[PDB]
């Protein structure tokens, strides 16, 4: 929802990735594997934390009794107390329900912030040597083994120096 | 040779909501309504005092509950069901205001008036205020008439505040149970009791009848109060059927005040109370006590508003 | 050959506010603030009690216009503004706090308290109180001396509340026109009306004196009250100038009160009310009335509010 | 604004599409024609139904009278009765206003966001076999008929077919 | 040859919180509370009462201090520390109801009464209440008996409210020091003073009795007052110790009162007072005074709250 | 943060450039150069603009004194006065952290979101004469001189120009 990517174009995720929260699963010469993009992950994980820390919070202004629980008070002045606080405890649980809902909508969408600013960063990396297929990896057309796969995950990979060998591969 | 880019997912995703959607699952979530009471008044670290049977305006009387409570220092004082302010029945005029003076005063310090009496006696108990057999109020004295019938010499005394800090003045008005008593007591007449102190100006007279006993007792004491300020006198005009006050009471500081109906214990610390507890969280909100006191999570109408952690949880 | 995308718009589009700009055309959108009046009291599926002439507090007294009204029952209670207390001059003391109590009872259900007297009359009517000729409050009790001067005997009375519910005890004190005529109605002297449950202390003296005809009358009675809640007894002590309770006030269960000014209509149903009908709407806010009672959209300042619910419109 | 769809690289919308928020323009062989789709238009009023389901609530706590249109009440409590009133409505007012703001902020963008998913829906399908117009349409360079269209209105088309043609199409 | 886009950015950033983070670097910010008080009542363009030495309810009795603000008119009416609402000491009964009336009423003007007195003295004058010598309440008048002991003859008296607007009526009530000169100012015996409109109705009586004395005085008058709405009258029954209405008090208009310890200043235009000045600013909250009044900022608890006005700040 | 330019594949920002908020920088035949762009900087700007007309506000709201400090009123109302006004501060203390919280997140995200918008609005200028740098410039494969410059930067540059040229000056 809102940036394309989480219930979009990768439809479903993986219960298999378990070291983070976006990684890259390969498919190559020695087979398939996962791994763990630890930059995105501590990008969300610690936006998370802020919000957090932002509401479980303390208060310290304090509040008395104006009210008794064992000999009532006058009445008139009873009913004026009950009035207020009820007043003001409609407020609190329509701030409450709403900040709620305010910041998981800015939450899931940040999630889904986190991964197509993933998508897109490698997208340039690799330049024209690949293509999107659609659901989110990426058809690289040229060979690319356990050692340029570590290559893009850390963001070292030149396209320079496989650009001739891709571009006749893809005609 | 392709590369791939995902997302991580549960088979066991939590349901929150959001501004469009109610029931969305997302990976992890916590919880922002605290729901959790602990039932004790977790008093660590603070000057408690528990009144017990001793009601809160007792301490300025002085009822044989509160003989422990006359000059207390604290910073969390504890009301309980069981007190009762008074001996002799009675009640305190503008009660509520004075019992929301004491429960922050950080306790009171007694100071006598020192009030002298000639031609009167000074010293009336009763079977409903049992120490040794009959006695009183501890920090007030029956004036009584001389002998039965005899006049009752009209007085004043007066009481200046030396000190720094404003005083708790508080006397009585005695209702017997009939015209006949009120003679026998304090003599005959029209009685009037007044009082003024410079900022404050008002009087009384006793009204005897007939009310249905409590504590065996048929009539009743209905006391009085007044704030006076540093460097000002009061001064007490009457004529019988007046309590007198031996003592001012001053206060110390500050404190808390609640009431509870559940035990102390100084093993855990907290600072939001309500007479079934405390509220130990760091939670925004609450939906335990609206009345909670002290330093509080907000109290909301919601049982529950659960706050994403996590992504959206989709699986296959 | 191409392919284009593109989003619908219209020639009409609403104007709405954002946070960062005013009066952005959308394609459709909401009103959220209802502005809509329905001039009557929907009353469909309540029981209903319109009081019309007689006033809330005339059902624990009894004056001739709330004769149908001594024992109502209903869940919801509508005062008019022809209402009115009393038929004799006078007022309740401590008056809006009873009217609160009795909005929210369900209606009141009476018992006798069944007070027999020796050694007066009973029985005192008058010109303002008209039945058939001179009447008086239908719940109360005029208790007048034997003959004109003769003694008022000095009086007590107890009624205790058997009922597991608390009952609402009402009496009255009458203010003379002179104290000549204080006593030809109950003889001559200081005339002291004292009266205490247990829980409660009070007392009364009247006062004689030229006041301004109302209803052809320049006399007085203002009423009192209290809560005997269940299982204690209140004492009436009495020497004259004592309007007497026949019969003890009791609460059925919850209503709603409401004043209004218009009709009654058990053909729409709803739950917000204020004087001039009811708000009928699913909107989160109103800009009809600030005091509306039950169960109502919040009141708001501004007149309107656009909630978007589609698009930009942009056109050509 | 935001996500540069709606009022953005597509400027200005089409009075003559009624069947849907969103919708495709062909011009091809046969000719020019329109039609709606039906995924990305739920997708939005199906949020925007969320929104109104959550407004269009109603409180169940009851306030009773503590004021008296009739015989007013003492005027220190009826003074303190009208103090806190109007700070209540003070607050409401405010909550009002801002929450349609900041719901009109989101409901505007939600929908350029849902038009930027579908033109990168588009060009994922249409691989290397179009380029981007500038203006939100798609040269498709090659030849597609009302079945080549109906093909990507339905998220069907296979590029390969037409990678060949679109190739030597486009030097 | 390439291109390349980018944005500004600056060496020195504003730091703000957002809801993910505390303290990131914005080009520019602007803060949102207001701190900077202005200590002066910036009165420019409204008409001013500033009542110094007399206090609000001074106004409508009459002590030296107010004899220029007797029939005052003003938008904005402003109260000292130094301000005194006596001269014979004394207190006016439920007085901040009364204030906060006279505070809003944009002034108020007097219309006589009228009384007119057979068989006492109306003159009665004092040494706290000095103009050219003993004077007196110059809205008022000490009703005393002919000579000192004589009956003071049990009156009545009445007055209409004419006028379309509803009046303020006050009267007092004098405490004598002893009973004895009770007696020398109003003859023997029980003083009742009783009072009633149509739809109010009440009674006093005298307390006399030693008090300390305040302007050498020890006693005292206690003031009553009730609003007379528009065609109603307000009876005076009464036997002696009666400060007694000369005039009537009717509002102007609508006007704003405020405490203040600060000047008058009619160089600066402002809205929003409290007692140590004025709160100029655009700004929609403050952290300077919660007690502030007018059209303010809302008061909130933070010093500041910074809102930012440009994107992230990235330096090198 | 969230539309992934401000502080993401633009590595920092230009002290150097003060007509604006965006702008260009070149290296051509001639040399160095920048030059802002007013458009963008104005819908920033402008944006801005109105979340400050809307919180730079007067309430006409009028409160009145129900206190005093000259000579307090009795205890137990002064008492309720002060709860109700310590529970209304409460709540505005509360509204106003979260109002500059809330709309800094949006001043922040929106000023990303509008360089996001100019990015990609010159990519589909250059159609296929230029690629990804992956940094935030375009490598122009063919000439462009100083009026080949300004071509872009008002948005009048036609890539068939130089369609020709770039396309095997990119082999
Ligand atoms: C043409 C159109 O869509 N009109 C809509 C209406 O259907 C809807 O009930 C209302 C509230 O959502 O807003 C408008
Ligand atoms: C006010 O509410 C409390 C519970 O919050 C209730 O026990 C009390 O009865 C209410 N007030 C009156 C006058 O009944
Ligand atoms: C779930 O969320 C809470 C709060 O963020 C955290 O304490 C807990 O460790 C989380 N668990 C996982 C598995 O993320
Ligand atoms: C009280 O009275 C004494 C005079 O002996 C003086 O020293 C003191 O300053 C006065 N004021 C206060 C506030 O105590
Ligand atoms: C009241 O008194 C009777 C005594 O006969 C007793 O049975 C009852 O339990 C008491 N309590 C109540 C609530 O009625
Ligand atoms: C309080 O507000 C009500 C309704 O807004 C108004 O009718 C009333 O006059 C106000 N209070 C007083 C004391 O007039
Ligand atoms: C900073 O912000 C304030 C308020 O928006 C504005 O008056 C000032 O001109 C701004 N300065 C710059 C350099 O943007
Ligand atoms: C007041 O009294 C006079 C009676 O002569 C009358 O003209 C006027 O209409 C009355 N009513 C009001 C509301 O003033
Ligand atoms: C209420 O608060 C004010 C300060 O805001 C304080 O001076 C006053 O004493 C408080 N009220 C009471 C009854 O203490």
């Amino acid at each position: 929802g809102i940036f394309g990517a989480i219930a979009g174009f990768i439809e479903n995720g993986w219960e298999g990735l378990i070291d983070g929260w976006y990684g890259f699963r390969h498919q190559n010469a020695q087979g398939e594997g996962t791994a763990a993009d630890y930059k995105s992950t501590q990008s969300a994980i610690d936006q998370i934390t802020g919000k957090l820390n932002r509401l479980i919070a303390k208060t310290n202004q304090q509040f008395k009794l104006i009210d008794n629980e064992f000999n009532e008070v006058e009445k008139q002045i009873g009913n004026v107390i009950n009035w207020t606080r009820d007043s003001i405890t409609e407020v609190w649980s329509y701030n409450a329900e709403l900040l709620v809902a305010m910041e998981n909508q800015h939450t899931i969408d940040l999630a889904d912030s986190e991964m197509d600013k993933l998508y897109e960063r490698v997208k340039r990396q690799l330049r024209e040597n690949a293509e999107e297929d659609g659901t989110g990896c990426f058809e690289i057309f040229h060979k690319c083994d356990d050692d340029c796969m570590a290559s893009i995950r850390n963001n070292t990979y030149d396209h320079r120096k496989y650009r001739e060998e891709a571009m006749q591969n893809r005609i | 040779d392709k590369i791939c880019l995902g997302h991580h997912a549960v088979s066991n995703g939590t349901k929150v909501n959001t501004l469009t959607e109610r029931g969305v699952e997302v990976v992890n979530a916590t919880e922002t309504v605290e729901r959790t009471n602990t039932p004790r008044i977790c008093s660590k670290g603070k000057r408690t005092v528990d009144l017990g049977q001793c009601g809160l305006l007792g301490t300025i009387t002085g009822p044989p509950q509160c003989d422990q409570f006359l000059e207390f220092s604290a910073d969390l004082i504890i009301e309980r069901r069981e007190g009762s302010d008074v001996c002799y029945p009675g009640k305190f005029v503008n009660e509520e205001a004075l019992r929301q003076i004491l429960r922050e005063s950080g306790g009171i310090d007694k100071e006598p008036m020192g009030f002298t009496y000639n031609g009167i006696r000074t010293n009336g108990a009763t079977s409903a205020c049992r120490r040794s057999g009959s006695s009183f109020y501890a920090e007030m004295k029956w004036l009584l008439s001389n002998t039965d019938n005899a006049a009752f010499p009209q007085m004043t005394k007066s009481y200046k505040n030396t000190r720094e800090s404003p005083a708790i003045i508080v006397w009585g008005i005695h209702h017997s149970v009939s015209t006949a008593e009120q003679t026998k007591l304090y003599g005959s007449g029209n009685k009037l009791v007044t009082v003024g102190s410079s900022n404050y100006q008002q009087s009384f007279v006793p009204s005897p009848g007939a009310r249905p006993q409590v504590n065996g007792q048929s009539g009743r004491i209905d006391f009085h109060w007044l704030i006076l300020n540093p460097n000002d006198t009061v001064t007490f005009s009457f004529n019988g059927a007046f309590i007198a006050p031996d003592r001012a009471s001053f206060l110390r500081g500050k404190s808390m005040g609640i009431q509870s109906r559940v035990q102390v214990d100084a093993n855990c610390e907290g600072d939001c109370y309500h007479s079934g507890g405390t509220i130990i969280s760091n939670l925004p909100f609450q939906n335990i006590d609206s009345r909670a006191v002290g330093k509080c999570p907000r109290y909301v109408k919601q049982r529950s508003l659960l706050l994403a952690t996590g992504m959206k949880n989709v699986p296959e």
